């Protein structure tokens, strides 16, 4: 169902949150920290705003959320250096978030 | 060291 669904996203985002490697991608970036950021990236995503769109019902299917986690990982590539610690972090979340999304095949 | 963007960017 879509509940069930939604609520496995829901654990995955959580879990994705519990890994240390989740530090670049809890909150938006700032582009006054960060610079360039709004120049470069034009489509924004956290996991505290997919967080947020989930309380509020927000998604109506599993693949909505997809396409935010999906965001967050390609503007994290489109972005920073791959041996930046960024760059390893969203590799790291990207697998994680695949190996988890296996579930919904077995 | 800080986030910041490829070089080539």
């Amino acid at each position: 169902s879509m509940h069930s669904d939604l609520t496995f996203c829901e654990i995955i985002l959580m879990e994705m949150e519990s890994h240390d490697a989740a530090w670049p991608f809890l909150e938006p970036v700032n582009p006054r920290l960060v610079s360039g950021y709004r120049r470069i990236i034009k489509n924004p995503m956290d996991f505290s705003t997919m967080r947020e769109r989930l309380l509020r019902g927000g998604y109506t299917s599993s693949e909505e959320f997809a396409a935010d986690a999906l965001l967050v990982f390609d503007n994290c590539q489109t972005f920073n250096e791959d041996d930046s610690e960024v760059g390893k972090a969203g590799h790291i979340m990207r697998r994680f978030f695949e190996s988890r999304w296996e579930e919904f095949y077995q | 060291g800080a986030k910041r963007h490829r070089k080539v960017l």
